[PDB]
């Protein structure tokens, strides 16, 4: 298994864990095998699978056991040197985001038109302002 | 769009890196495979990998007796590719402040 | 289409800055200068 510093969680956990996995079975899909588990060159990828033992979505965390081909048998086992917790591990989204990039397509346009409304009304209220003021201005100048 | 991927995903990817040739066999059922090296950060080198008359594969590194063969498989190039994007977050945050 | 959203979000703020410094260039240049002018007139008023 990969350890804890060799996990990009964003690219694991942007999705929910519920789906990660067969609801009818358990294991988890094929295309998350080699994002969680190290394997050799030429290695047959058909061979190897992760079973679901525990799991939270509102934690966004999933626990697992590795099951793969014996060599000497028509049959599955465990791998017991996969990890310090041998044949089994857990996997976590380290901090709490989400969809958050979608309403930030939103959001970001409309603080910036509140911001730019804003701005102009500020300078445009008194610019207009000034300009009465200069042109009273002259105009005193010139009556006095 | 494959420019986007890293490397690593592409060279852990055997059925993506069977798309960067096409096989002509000689006899019937004769196969071949392609053996990826990472070679920069950005770019990686592909061998063959191609079966004989003896239903045995050989390759660059291939031995009999110990002795290398060097049959002279050819290593093609393919380059140009990006991280992947873990930085979306931090650059529109960096982007509408700096807007701001 | 549909492949461009990740580059919109590069695209548009820079768009927004280039604009937005233009206008700001442009507002503010002629600001200092009615300034300097308004200034000078008023001297000149002044000593005529």
């Amino acid at each position: 298994f990969k350890p804890g510093n060799q996990i990009d969680f964003n690219r694991l956990f942007t999705l929910p864990v519920t789906e990660l996995f067969d609801p009818n079975t358990m294991f988890v899909y094929d295309q998350y095998v080699p994002l969680l588990v190290n394997l050799p060159s030429g290695f047959d990828q058909a061979s190897i699978r992760l079973k679901v033992i525990s799991y939270s979505v509102e934690n966004q965390t999933l626990g697992v056991r590795l099951e793969f081909k014996d060599p000497q048998t028509q049959q599955f086992i465990p791998v017991l040197n996969a990890s310090s917790t041998g044949p089994q591990t857990v996997f976590q989204p380290f901090n709490q985001w989400a969809d958050y990039v979608l309403p930030l397509i939103v959001t970001v346009p409309i603080v910036v038109i509140i911001l730019s409304v804003t701005l102009g009304l500020t300078i445009g209220i008194p610019m207009h302002r000034n300009k009465k003021a200069l042109q009273a201005g002259f105009d005193l100048s010139n009556k006095k | 769009n494959l420019v986007d991927k890293t490397v690593d995903e592409i060279i852990n990817t055997p059925e993506i890196l069977n798309s960067f040739f096409r096989f002509t066999p000689a006899f019937e059922d004769q196969k071949a495979t392609l053996v990826a090296t990472k070679q920069s950060d950005t770019s990686l080198s592909v061998s063959p990998r191609i079966q004989f008359l003896d239903g045995n594969f050989y390759d660059l590194n291939s031995t009999i007796a110990g002795v290398p063969l060097n049959i002279g498989f050819p290593s093609r190039v393919f380059a140009g590719f990006a991280a992947l994007p873990a930085w979306v977050i931090p650059v529109s945050v960096g982007s509408s402040v700096g807007i701001l």
